[PDB]
This record gives C-alpha cells, structure tokens and sequence, in this order.
C-alpha cells in the first residue's frame, strides 16, 4: 500500500524517518561541488561497518546521532 | 600504498587526461587543484594517487612522455591541465613516424634517461610502492617502442613490485596503421617476457558499445576514453575505499594467472544502458550479473563461446548483500558449465566495495582470462607472415638497425604462446 | 648483529618496526639497500640492435616462478 | 525542507551532471576556435606560466583551558 | 514476566516501523536517478 | 601533583622531605598516641557488652 | 576467570566488532569505556573481570588484540565509535596483505609482524591472575589468516605449553566459494590446526545464510548478521564463567568431557532459539522444545549431516530460566530417538551446564527476546565427509600443478603439498577407524 | 648529600640546561634564584642542599660548571632565561673548537683551558661538607667532549683521588651518524673512560629517538625531548638522596652492588613509564607493570639487546607511592622469566630502593603525570656487542689510514690507534671471560 497508493482512501501515513538528505534534524544545504547537488551525500559516503557501529545501539536509525561527514563521527 | 602512472603516446596522453578528470572528481579536487570535497572518506586515501602541495593543493603522481608535444600542449591548455607538475612533461624534437625501431632505438635511447630519472624520483618518495601502471597502444610507434623500453628498464630496477599495463590493440576489420603487425608482434613479445598482467581493449568494441548499447547520436573519443577511465578507475577502487571484502592488484594476479605466460585478460563493465531504456529496469545484483556476461557490455571482438574460462574476477561497488553475489556466481557457473575449465573447482573471485562511482547506486567491473584470445594472436601472426615473406615494408626497420633475427624470435614466441593456450584448452582429467 | 627494534634504515619497504627478535636478518623482504636508487643508470649506452632480447630470456621475478628471496641474506621462517 | 529546491530543477545548466560517457556537451570538436597552442615551448622558454592561488586558514583553537592559555602566553638596578 | 512481555511488544512495534522505512527509502533513490535523467534530456534537445 | 583532598591551599601538596616530615608528622602522631592513651583508660564492660 | 581473545585478518576483526559490542552491552560498559556514573545498581559485581580490566582511572578496557596485515580494517576500527574503548597498542596493523598465499603469510610477511603480536600477548598474560585459555578467531581460506594464524599458534604452543587454545574457524563452504586457491590454503592449514589446537569449532557461511533465510525472515543477509550469531555462541559458552547458576562448567571440564582421544578434537556447533519477533508470539519456547531444536540438522552452523555419523560426546549449555529436572527430562527424551546414535563405547553421552542469566538483546539485532536458550557443541564421526571434498578438489587441481609456481616463488618446497595431503588422509582414516564396532570379541 | 655536575661540550651543556630546568621546577626555585613567599616549602627546609647553596640573602645558586671551547652555546645560556641564576664565573668558554680531533682537544687546546676548570671546581669543592661524587655529561663522538673530558677526568682523578666519578656518555649510534670520524674519537675515548670512571652509563641517541617515536607519539622529535628524558633519569637516580623513603640507596650503594670486578663497570640504563598522556589514561600503571617494562629491550636508552648476554647485577630504584610487596612480587616474577638469565655466580641479583616522592612533570607533552616510576641500572655482558660495531667501523677506516694525518699533525703518535684498538679488544675479551660458566669443578 505504501508502494502503490493508487486511489485508496485508506492511505498509510508517513513514518517521518526517511528524508532525501538523510538527516531528520538538519535541512538541505548547498554542496561545495556543483555536480553534487542531486546526490544523497550523507548516505553514499559511509562504510558498512561504521554504519553498524553507529546504528547498533538503537532500535531505529533515526534515533542515532547524525553522521556529520567527519572522519571521527560527531 | 601508492601507484605511479605512465602515459605514453597520443592514445595514452588522451586517455590519461580523462582518467585524471575522473579521479580528481572522485576525491573532490577542484580543477584549480584545491580540495573542495564534502566527506573525510574522500580525503583519507588521497595519498594513493596525489602528492600534497602547500596550502590545500594536490598534485597528481603521473609522468607524461611523447616525442612531439602537440597532444601534451593540448592537454596542458585543457580544462584540468593546470593540475599537472610542469617538470613532468618530457618531449623530443622529431616524431616516432609510427615505426617501432625508431621509437625504441633512436629517439627512445635519446630521451629514456630523463624518463627513468623522473620515474625513479617519483618512486623513491613513496613510503611503500605498489606496481606501476602504463597506458599505451601496441599498434603505434612511440607508445609501443618507448612503452616496452621503459617497462624493460623498470622490470630490471623493480623486480619485486607488480607490473600492470592497459593496452589498445588492432581491430579485426579495419586498420588504423599499415605497419600494425610488426609493431604489435614485437610489443607482444616484449610484454609476454616482461609483464605480470596485461589488459586488452578493441576500439571496434567501444564503437559498438556507443552505437548499439548507449544509442549516442554523436559520440566522440571523449566517450571512449571515459569508458576506459571507468574500468581503469574501477579495478583500483578497493585499494582506496573501505569495503566488506577488500582486494588488491597482487591478489587479482594470484587468482587470475594459472601459469606465468597466461597473463593477457579480457575486460568488461556492466551498467551500460540508454536513457530511454533506463526507466524500464531497476538496478539489482541479478541485473548487473546478467549485463556483466552480456556481450553488449564486453570490450573485445573475440567471443567466449569459442573458448573456455580458466578464471574470472568481478569487483562490485556499492552497498549490497554478499549472499546475492555468491549465489549469482554459483548459478552462472552451474548453468554454463561447458564454458568453464573443469579441472579448476571455482573460476570466479568476487570482491565488494562500499563506495560507488558518483551518480550510480552500484557498478561492477569484470576481468576475464579466456582462451579465445588465441584467435587474435593467430590473426596477427598470419598478417606478419604475409608481410615478412615478401619484405613488404622491412627496409624501414632494417635501416634503423634491427637484425631480421629479432622478427623470427618474436614470431616463434607468439606461436608458442598460441600453442600453450590451445594445449590448456583441450586438456582433460582422464 | 643488527640493532633490534629500530625505526631507522628501512624506508621504502613493507616493514614497520625492524628486527624485534634481534636475529641476524635483513629488516625486510624487499631490498632495503640496492645497487642504484634515485641516481639511476645509463640506459642510452646499454641498448643496441645487435644484442636483442631472446626467447625465454626475460627478467626472473617471483611471479615467473624463481625464488628471489633465497638469493638474499633474509632468514625465512622454518 | 529536505528536498532539493526548485531553483536547481527549473534551469538548464550542464555543470550539475558529473562526467560520464554520453555527457559530451562541453568538450573539443564543438568549440568555435580549434587552433593548436604552442604553450610548452613558451613555458620552457620562460615567458608564460600558471600559478593558482592557495588557501590558508587562521582560526584559533577553542576550548583551551587556563593552563594552555598561560603556556601560549609564555611562548635597572634600582632598589 | 509482565516486564518481559512489555519489552517484546515495544520491540515488535519498532521492527514494523523499520520495515516501513526501507520501502519509504527506495522511492527517494528513484527520484535521485530521475533528476539527472531529465536534465540530460533537456541538454540534448538544446544541442539539436 | 594535586592533593587527594580538595580545599587544600598548599600548592606543593606532596613535598615530603626530612624537615617537612618531622615538623608535620611529629604533632599528628603524638596527638594520636596521647588520644589513644587517655581514651582507652576509661574502659566500660557494660557498654562493650551492649555494642556486642 | 580470565580469557584472552585474538582476532586475525578480516573475518576475525569483523567478528570481533560484533563480539565486543555484545560484551559491552551485556555488562553495561558504554562505548567510551566509562560505566554510567549515575547508575547505582547497589553492588558493583565482579562479572566483567572475565573480559575487562580497569586502567586505574576507572575505565574498562578489553582483553583483546586485533591483527591484520592490511591497514584498512584496523584503521576503520581506530576511527569508528569505539575508538576510546581499545588501547591503541592492541590494534596492530601492517602495510600490505599476504595476497591469498599461505606461503607469503607463513614465510615472507607474517615473520616480520609476529614479534609485536607476541609482545602484546605477553603484556596481556602479565595482567591476569587466573588465565584459563585463549580464544582465536580466523578464516583458513585467506592468506594472512592461514599463514600468520598457523605461525602464531606454533609460537604460542612452544612458549605457553599446557595453556589451552580454542579456535573458531571459518572453513571453505562445500559449493559457495570466494577464491580459487582455497583448497591449497585449507590443506596447508589443517596440519597446524591438528597439532596446535585443543578444540576446534568449524563454521561455514553457507549454513548461517541458510539459517538466516529459513529461521529469521531476512531476504538479503550480510556479514553483520553472521557475526552477531557467532558473538551469541561465544557469549553462551563463556556465560558459565560470568554469572550465577546451578551447575557451572569450567573450560577444563569442557575439554575433559568433549575430547576422547588427543587427535579427535574437531567439533560441530549449533544454537536453538534463532527466531524472529513475529514468530515468537505464536509459540511457547520451553526447555524440551529448544533441546529438540539443537538436534535437528536444520539448526547446525556447519554444512554436515550428523545422521551420517555417530556421536561420541555432547556438551549442552543452558542459559536463562531453566530447572535441572527439565534438562534431565529433555535429555531422557532425546536418548529414545533411533535416528540419533552414539558409539557403543560411549554410554554416558551428555555433559550439562545451567546458568541463570538470559541472553542479551541487541537494539538493532534481528533475534527476538527470549527467556531461555541452549547451545550445543558435539564431537561426531560425520566430519569425515567434510575432509573428503577438500581432498578431492586438491587432487583435481594439483594433478596439473595449476598455481604451484606462486607458492614455490614465495618460499615453499613443492613437497609440502604432498606431505599435508597425506597427513589429512591419515586423519580421515582415523575418523573411519574410531567409528568401527568392536566386533573383535566374536 | 651534595653532588656536583660537570657539563662538557655541546651535548653536555644542552643536557645540563634541560637538567637544571627540571631541578629548579621540582624544588621550586624561581629562575631569579629566589623562592616565592606563598609556597608552603618553608624557609628551614633543606632538600635543595644536594643541588643549591644560598649566599645568606636567600638567593639560590647551583653546583655546576659549563665547559666549552666554542662560545656560542654558553653565550646562548648567558642570554637565555636563566641568565641571573648562574654565577658568571661558572660559565667558562674558549675561543675555538677541537674540530672533531681528539688530539686537538687533548694536546693542543684543552691544555690551555683545563687549569681554569680546576680552579673553579676547587672553588666549588671548598664550599661543600659532604660532596659524594661528580656527575659528568659529554659526548665521545666530538673532539672537545672526548679530548677535554678525558684530560679533565685524568686531572680530577689525580687531584681529588677517592671521590667517585659517574659518567653519562652519548656514544656513536650504530647506524645513525653525524660525522665521519666518530669511530676514532670513540675508540681513543674508551681508554680514558675505562681507567678513570667508577661506573659508566651508556646512551645512544638512536635509542632515545626510537623511544620518543614508538612510545611517545611525537612525529618530529628534537634534542630537547631527549635531554628532558635524560634529566628525568638523573632526577630519579638522585631522588634517593633528597627525599624520605622506606628503603634508601646512597650513591655508594650503586657502585657496591652493581660492580663485581673493578673493570666491569659499564652499565645499561632504562626508564619505565615513558608514555604519552593519551596512552597513560588507557592503561593502569601498577608496580609490576613498570618493573616488567624496565626489562624489555624496547625500553632501553642504549642500543643493545640484553637477551644476547647474561646479567650480573641489577639495581632497581622505585620512587613514589609504592609498597614493598609489589617490589618483592615483581622481582620474583622477573626471576621466574626464562628469557632473563643471570650468571650462576650471582645468585642475589637485585638491589632495591623505595622513595615516597613521585616524579616531577615538566610543562610540555613529553611525559604523562604519574604517581610512581621505576628506574634501572644494570650490568650485562651484552654491552660487548655495542663496542664490536665501532671496532668494525674503525677497522674499515684504519685499513686505508683514511684520516690519520690530522691526528698525527695535531700531536699524536700513530701507535696510539693500535694501542687503543687493542685495549678495547681486551675489554671485549674481559666480557667474554666473565660470562663463561664455571666448568672448573668437572
Ligand atoms: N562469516 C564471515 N566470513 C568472512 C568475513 N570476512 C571474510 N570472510 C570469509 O573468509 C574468507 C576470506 O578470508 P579473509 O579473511 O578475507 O582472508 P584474509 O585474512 O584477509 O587474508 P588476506 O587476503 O591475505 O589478507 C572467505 O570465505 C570470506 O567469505 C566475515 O566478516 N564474516
Ligand atoms: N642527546 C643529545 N646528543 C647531542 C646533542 N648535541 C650533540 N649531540 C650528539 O653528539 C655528537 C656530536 O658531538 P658534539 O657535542 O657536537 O661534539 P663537541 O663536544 O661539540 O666537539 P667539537 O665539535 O669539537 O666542539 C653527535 O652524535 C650528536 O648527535 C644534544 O644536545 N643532545
Ligand atoms: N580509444 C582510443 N584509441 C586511440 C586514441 N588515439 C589513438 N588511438 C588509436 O591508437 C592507434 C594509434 O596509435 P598512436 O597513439 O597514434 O601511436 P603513436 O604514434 O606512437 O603515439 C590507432 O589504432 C588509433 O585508433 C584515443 O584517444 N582513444
Ligand atoms: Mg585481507
Ligand atoms: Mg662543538
């Protein structure tokens, strides 16, 4: 029902955890490089093990502290 | 773990300009040379290809060699040309004339000392040196002659490192140069003795990729050099970004080469599809594997159905499951079992890297060691014998000083390489 | 005997700390000291068309199948 | 607020796309001037050169304690 | 036992929420592709 | 080295030399000894039984 | 009381990340090494001591080393979230890998790195007062894991002597494979694992993938799921040292009860309540149900079928709310089955352990929360089929000397392949002979 | 009670500057020589007396001379921060250096300056009531340090007689090098240090560089770091004279316990908690850990490995909060080790000292602040290997008479090269013979 809402009256309300920029606490900001405007930068640039280290102690990924795009996480 | 790049001849310098544009973009270096990236993951491995100059700047560890500066004069005035170190441009005063003997013996020996001095100056600065990387065509004159001369000198000076070459090879249908068989045969003789691993690409396959797969209305050499830069930057991706299953040039060589002479490989890159079709098919690991073995995405004229795979390697970039990769590689080996050499229990190695190329969710590059490459060497040997029996253009090479005995040695070595491939193709368990 | 647990004299190799055990060995498998380095050799004089490269006369390296490490005074693990 | 604003969607600009095969709008073979330069000879003769500017940042560290500040400050016979 | 039952209940609810979020995420990946496709088509038309 | 206990105005908290130790550990040990001597003279068996 | 963990290469370090996240969350140590200053439970218990030591500043730090020849994975640990937990000396990294060559790891590259490893192990063993063994995690399919793991186990075996060495090993899956040269590395590895290990647990990734697809509802699993399952198994085996219980089991009792002859030390491992949160509400999970679960071959973490062999000994570890009478009733029910067979020389086939601390639940985990769990390690003759497929693949590849020039160039005599292949052949014949009925008295 | 320090040449003066910086900051004497009224030291206290004397107005002045042939370094001291601390007579400077010639320093130039040095040293020794030795800092690689140090030690040994002379010497590093003629100066030097020193401590700059790169986290060390480490070591050794403790150790006890035969006086030195502030807070630092540290060859301040020889005597100095049970347990653990060996004629191998004053920390990033430290001086036959590399370099140079005309021109017979090389050869043979097991009873 989320994938194909169609014309149904009983639509599923959004969860509020997914955002295009990847952060639920910070608004969109213009990137330093012009060609990176359309990319989802906070999601592309993160290793898998770092992701499971940061997100491991939370039942849900939006409760985790923001990535921060820093070599040691903020 | 630093790589040193060498670009030789017109083809090498032109492919190099696009390669360094792609690499500068991936590490977020502005065309002025200033770091402007947006994640520390870009900065933490910049040393692999760049040296650091003062106040933010990065300079690329590459040596450019050519006998006439015309291509180098164009790239310098090009949009990214400023990044290159001025002292790294080496040039002579007369052309190679598309002649291997001239490029190897007369202007080669004249300029080679300055190239070796620059390569040694660059090598001794690294804390740990990985292999050298050279891009050149085998059919040309300065590319073939000076590339193989420099390869021989570096193999004498650094025998414990890796030696890697990317090479352009003559199309089976139309020649770009009349004397291609001599230059190709002598260059393959030099590589088969000196090289550790060599990748071959046909320009006819890149033209067919552009016209048939991407449906480009007005393709240009910038597109062909972008396809080459894409595969070249993909093979090294696990060296310079994190991942779930790291890989390295030496591990690729150890898994791909069964016997030391069998080090010539086929190349392919999977996610190629026209902008009209792209809305009809989502990216997924089954889709990448199907495209990866799809002949539309393969960069050689020879077809696997006439040979057998000894070994293959697939490098995946992106956030993806290892289970789907393993079962896809098993399913392809099980369904097409006749095309895989049976006395090796598993021919495919897989590797997974977290960071995809910009603008793509996922990508894979494929390297294949297949016996159908024997047909190319056989065709080149036939054309060489036709020209040599009649002394078709031999006076140029003999006038430079070459002994005719060199030609018979190179022909004999290529014929033995073809025989060795044919013998391993028809081996059996008994 | 060479000094033990040193941080000098093995630049360019794969070693991090050289000779912790204090035995009679080289700091690393790759040559720490070589005939020529950044000075280079003469290559113009050494290339002639009358002494060309012969069949099966390429340089012998570890990838070809020649144990280069046995020719140096580096102790292998028994 | 999290999506890309419409100022970057409702324009026609070729710099927003990363380089790739098929992105050949801004390259050679389409320029109006196709003359070949003699930059190298002029550079080696020493009458033209490139030298881009650099970047330097002069921010002071924050959160330093009293002892650190004192350390930074550290570095006539009349009765 | 009662405390264990409450903990199990809240865990199940949070897993259901996460399962919703992944399906919410895939469409934003699709949008990221769509923007580039549109701009490329417009530039090609201008060149023609 | 700072002192174990706070509210100590003496900057050299630990400077135990011969003179410092005699002039500081004389009075405190003597006070403890005289407190032990006089405080243990009035023994109370009933109070000890109550504490037990 | 204390145990020291040694992590080697990529699989061993990645499994180490899951193990230490779990051990921290189970004891309550924060990722920065400091316990919550406001959490006054009332009695500061000593249970952490098995895995942590205090730095005198009151921080806890773990008894582990991370070993790798490539920098990337250890630098990823150095820059992650747990940067302050580990002592920087414990994270040891070289410059370049062993390139899938056992010969390169054993002779050429591991010989340079091994002395730093021995100095760290020396510094750990000096900070103990009842060390009772080493736990080792590595894969034998890769070059540095095989070569440096063997060299380090040999050096530990000469220096420490009688001290126990227990290995968790990732073996080559029977048809899923990742590299071409896996048979050579596994054959050369098995001689060292035979001589220099007291108990060896065998794992195959294909079994844990099947378990995660069948029991959990995950369509696209990745290594983090497998590593979390391995961490749960290690926590179950070491729980007997750390929490109160009715019947404790020290690691020497494990070694005494599980190993009948000194060469017969390869064991299978399985875990019972692998279940999702949605499945957990449709079924009760009593002691007898999970005891019945550990004996089904669908529960195993190694691709072997134990119905094709005979059990010699089983060790069952129960943790959580279990009462000994229920364990006895369950074991009595298992003994009646006809598809479970014990060698006739092993009449008392079971060892039991009972601990009161239930298994911990990890916030991002995929396992449900459960009141009780059981973990089993068992020794069985079925392992002989596992060795046979490597021997057949080695014979197929070695008949044409397919890759030997790499090994000979990196320092190995060609003769070493034949010696190792004959030693594994003798081990296979030992497993055939031990399972032969005593028809000598007829 | 009192000790006088003599600093010669460039290394010796710069190390003296670092030492007196440390001794001032530990006692609390202001760089003007006064003492602030807000401190709780007390006017009556005497601990300074080992190193300072008061003129009666309460200014402090130190018991040291600085000797150099070039002006620049002493003029740097004269114009620096401690200008008002030193008496101007104490800073003695010639006009021009000994130009890396031992012969020029000993015969030509030092002979003019030496009588001034003796008159100032006499003026110091007359203002004492319990002088108990000379501490000398010099390098044997340079010309004035070798030549004037030898000449001055000879004159001191005639004039003062029985008073003890303990040397700290910067010897030529085994592969780091600064000048070509280092072997000649070091060989000619060792004869004088052999005859005219009671205990000689050996230092190598390459070892202190290794210690500051490996243990400390310093990417770009400079001589001030090394000199601060040396100052810490000397402060540790002299702390036993200056503060209260459980087991005191007088300077005569070092010589009595450490020296078995009158020629066997060359000792190895090490210091335990050389550690950075970030590492120090990652690790506990008990007595037994730092005692284990002083025996690792990675801890040594001389480039030698003691595993290639046998110990004859060890003297362990503990300062700070230490309890005798930890010293006894540590020494018993060291005795247990199998890679630590003592000659069979030295059964009671250890001397202990225990002092309550913890080591002082000097502002900067070269040592953590710590409550306790241990310092070791030890006599071992391994030192013979240190001399052998200098002899090989001497033989290489002397085979071609590479530089001898300079030495012969400045006043030395060619015979002196052969004499010195044979005397150091005899010192190696002494260390070979002393280390030979007593197999005479068979
Ligand atoms: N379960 C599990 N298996 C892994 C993991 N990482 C690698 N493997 C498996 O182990 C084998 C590869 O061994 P590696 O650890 O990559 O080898 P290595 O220790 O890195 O040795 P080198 O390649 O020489 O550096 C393959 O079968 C992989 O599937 C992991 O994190 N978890
Ligand atoms: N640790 C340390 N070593 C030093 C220092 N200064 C010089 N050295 C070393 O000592 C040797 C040089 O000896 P010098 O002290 O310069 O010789 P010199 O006493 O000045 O003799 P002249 O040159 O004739 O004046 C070299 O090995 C230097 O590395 C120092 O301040 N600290
Ligand atoms: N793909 C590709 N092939 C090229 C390029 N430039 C030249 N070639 C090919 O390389 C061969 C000519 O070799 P060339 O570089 O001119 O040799 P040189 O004269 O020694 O530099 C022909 O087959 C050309 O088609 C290029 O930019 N891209
Ligand atoms: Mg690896
Ligand atoms: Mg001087």
């Amino acid at each position: 029902r989320i994938a194909h809402p169609g014309n149904h009256t009983d639509r599923i309300p959004p969860t509020g955890g997914s955002e295009y920029n990847g952060t639920v606490t910070e608004p969109w900001c213009a990137p330093a490089a012009v060609d990176n405007t359309y990319l989802r930068l906070p999601l592309i640039y993160e290793s898998t093990t770092h992701y499971q280290q940061r997100t491991g102690r939370y039942y849900t990924e939006d409760q985790a502290p923001p990535h921060g795009m820093s070599l040691p996480p903020k | 773990r630093e790589i040193v790049c060498v670009q030789a001849g017109q083809c090498g310098n032109q492919i190099g300009s696009k390669f360094w544009e792609v690499i500068s973009d991936e590490h977020g270096v502005d065309p002025t040379g200033t770091y402007q990236g947006d994640s520390d993951l870009q900065l933490e491995r910049i040393n692999v290809y760049f040296d650091e100059a003062t106040g933010g700047r990065y300079v690329p560890r590459s040596v450019l060699i050519d006998l006439e500066p015309g291509t180098m004069d164009s790239v310098r005035a090009g949009p990214y040309g400023q990044i290159f170190r001025p002292d790294n441009f080496i040039f002579g005063q007369s052309g190679a004339g598309n002649n291997w003997a001239k490029g190897h013996y007369t202007e080669g020996a004249e300029l080679i000392d300055s190239v070796l001095d620059v390569c040694c100056k660059e090598a001794e600065s690294c804390d740990c040196l990985q292999g050298f990387q050279i891009c050149h065509s085998l059919g040309g004159g300065t590319g073939s002659g000076m590339g193989t001369l420099l390869i021989s000198k570096l193999r004498e000076q650094y025998p414990d490192r890796i030696m890697m070459t990317f090479s352009i090879i003559p199309s089976p249908k139309v020649s770009d140069t009349v004397v291609e068989p001599y230059n190709t045969t002598l260059s393959v003789h030099q590589l088969v003795e000196n090289s550790d691993e060599s990748m071959c690409i046909d320009n006819e396959a890149l033209y067919d990729i552009c016209f048939r797969t991407l449906k480009l209305t007005t393709p240009t050499f910038g597109d062909l050099n972008h396809l080459v830069s894409a595969v070249v930057s993909g093979v090294t991706c696990c060296l310079r970004f994190p991942g779930q299953l790291n890989s390295d040039l030496r591990k690729l060589a150890v898994n791909l080469v069964p016997f030391p002479r069998l080090h010539f490989f086929m190349m392919g890159f999977a996610p190629l599809t026209s902008r009209g079709s792209q809305q009809y098919r989502g990216l997924s690991v089954p889709e990448l594997t199907q495209q990866m073995f799809d002949a539309k995405n393969m960069m050689q004229a020879a077809d696997p159905r006439h040979g057998r795979y000894l070994t293959a390697s697939a490098l995946f970039r992106g956030r993806m499951s290892t289970k789907e990769v393993d079962e896809q590689m098993l399913n392809v080996q099980n369904k097409n079992s006749s095309y895989f050499i049976e006395w090796i229990p598993n021919n495919i190695k897989s590797s997974v890297c977290d960071i995809p190329p910009k603008g793509l969710k996922m990508a894979v590059t494929f390297i294949g060691n297949n016996t159908c490459i024997q047909e190319m060497f056989r065709r080149v040997g036939e054309q060489f014998t036709l020209m040599f029996r009649r002394k078709a253009f031999l006076h140029w090479y003999t006038g430079e000083g070459m002994d005719e005995m060199e030609f018979t040695e190179a022909e004999s070595n290529m014929n033995d390489l073809v025989s060795e491939y044919q013998q391993y193709q028809d081996a059996t368990i008994e | 005997a060479p000094p033990t647990a040193s941080t000098f004299g093995f630049h360019g190799t794969s070693a991090v700390v050289a000779n912790v055990g204090g035995e009679n060995t080289e700091p690393s498998v790759h040559p720490a000291k070589k005939p020529t380095g950044t000075f280079g050799r003469e290559a113009s004089s050494s290339v002639n068309p009358s002494k060309f490269l012969k069949k099966n006369e390429g340089v012998g390296t570890a990838s070809r199948g020649v144990p280069i490490v046995d020719a140096t005074k580096f102790v292998k693990a028994e | 607020e999290h999506d890309v604003p419409v100022k970057y969607i409702r324009t026609l600009d070729a710099r927003l796309l990363p380089p790739r095969v098929g992105h050949n709008w801004l390259d050679a073979a389409f320029r109006s001037v196709q003359g070949k330069p003699q930059q190298l000879e002029e550079e080696f003769r020493g009458k033209r050169a490139f030298m881009p500017p650099g970047v330097y940042d002069h921010t002071p560290p924050e959160g330093l304690g009293l002892t650190a500040r004192q350390l930074m400050q550290a570095l006539d016979g009349r009765p | 036992k009662r405390k264990f039952l409450e903990d199990r209940a809240r865990q199940r609810d949070l897993l259901r929420r996460r399962r919703f979020m992944e399906v919410e995420e895939e469409r934003r990946w699709a949008q990221q592709d769509n923007l580039q496709l549109r701009m490329a088509n417009a530039l090609e038309r201008q060149k023609e | 080295v700072t002192a174990l206990d706070q509210e100590s105005v003496g900057m050299p908290a630990v400077y135990k030399s011969r003179y410092n130790l005699v002039e500081k550990e004389g009075p405190v040990r003597r006070e403890r000894t005289t407190l032990m001597l006089e405080r243990g003279k009035t023994v109370d068996k009933k109070q000890l039984r109550d504490t037990l | 009381r204390e145990a020291i963990c040694i992590h080697i290469g990529q699989a061993g370090c990645q499994v180490g990340n899951a193990c230490w996240e779990l051990f921290c969350l189970e004891h309550g140590i924060q990722p920065d090494g400091a316990m919550p200053s406001d959490k006054t439970i009332g009695v500061e218990d000593d249970a952490f001591n098995t895995f942590f030591s205090e730095t005198g500043a009151g921080k806890h730090v773990p008894r582990a080393v991370f070993l790798d020849l490539e920098p990337t994975v250890v630098d990823e640990v150095r820059t992650g979230t747990y940067r302050q937990l580990f002592h920087p000396e414990q994270l040891i990294s070289g410059k370049e890998d062993a390139a899938n060559n056992y010969a390169r790891g054993h002779y050429t590259i591991g010989k340079e790195i091994v002395d730093l490893c021995l100095d760290r192990i020396r510094k750990l063993a000096d900070n103990c007062t009842g060390l009772q063994g080493f736990l080792v995690y590595h894969a034998v399919g890769g070059g540095t894991g095989s070569g440096l793991g063997a060299l380090l186990l040999e050096r530990l075996s000469v220096d420490y002597g009688k001290k126990s060495k227990l290995g968790y090993t990732v073996y080559p899956s029977p048809q899923v494979s990742t590299a071409v040269v896996e048979p050579y590395n596994s054959v050369l590895s098995t001689h060292s694992l035979l001589e220099h290990t007291d108990v060896a647990a065998m794992l195959d990734n294909e079994a844990i993938y099947d378990l995660t697809r069948r029991n959990l509802d995950i369509e696209r699993p990745t290594y983090t799921n497998l590593n979390r399952l391995i961490g749960q198994v290690v926590s179950s085996l070491t729980a007997s040292l750390r929490f109160d219980g009715a019947l404790n089991v020290d690691l020497t009792e494990f070694q005494t009860n599980l190993v009948p002859y000194p060469r017969i030390h390869f064991v299978l491992t399985s875990y019972a309540p692998v279940i999702s949160a949605e499945k957990a509400y449709h079924e009760q999970l009593s002691v007898s149900e999970i005891s019945n679960a550990v004996f089904e071959p669908a529960s195993m973490m190694t691709k072997c079928d134990p119905r094709h062999g005979k059990y010699m000994a089983c060790c069952l570890m129960y943790r959580g709310d279990v009462v000994p009478k229920d364990v006895n009733a369950a074991v009595a029910t298992i003994k009646t089955k006809r598809t479970i067979q014990f060698v006739d020389w092993s009449p008392t086939g079971f060892k039991c352990g009972i601990n009161y601390q239930p298994p911990t639940v990890v916030p991002g985990g995929d396992l449900a929360k459960v009141q009780r769990a059981v973990c089993m390690i068992a020794n069985s003759t079925a392992i002989a089929e596992v060795f046979a497929r490597i021997d057949h693949k080695f014979d197929l590849m070695y008949s044409k000397r397919a890759f030997v020039h790499w090994y000979v160039g990196e320092g190995m005599e060609e003769g070493e392949f034949s010696e190792a292949r004959e030693d594994l052949a003798a081990l296979e014949k030992d497993y055939e002979e031990v399972g032969a009925e005593s028809a000598d008295m007829d």
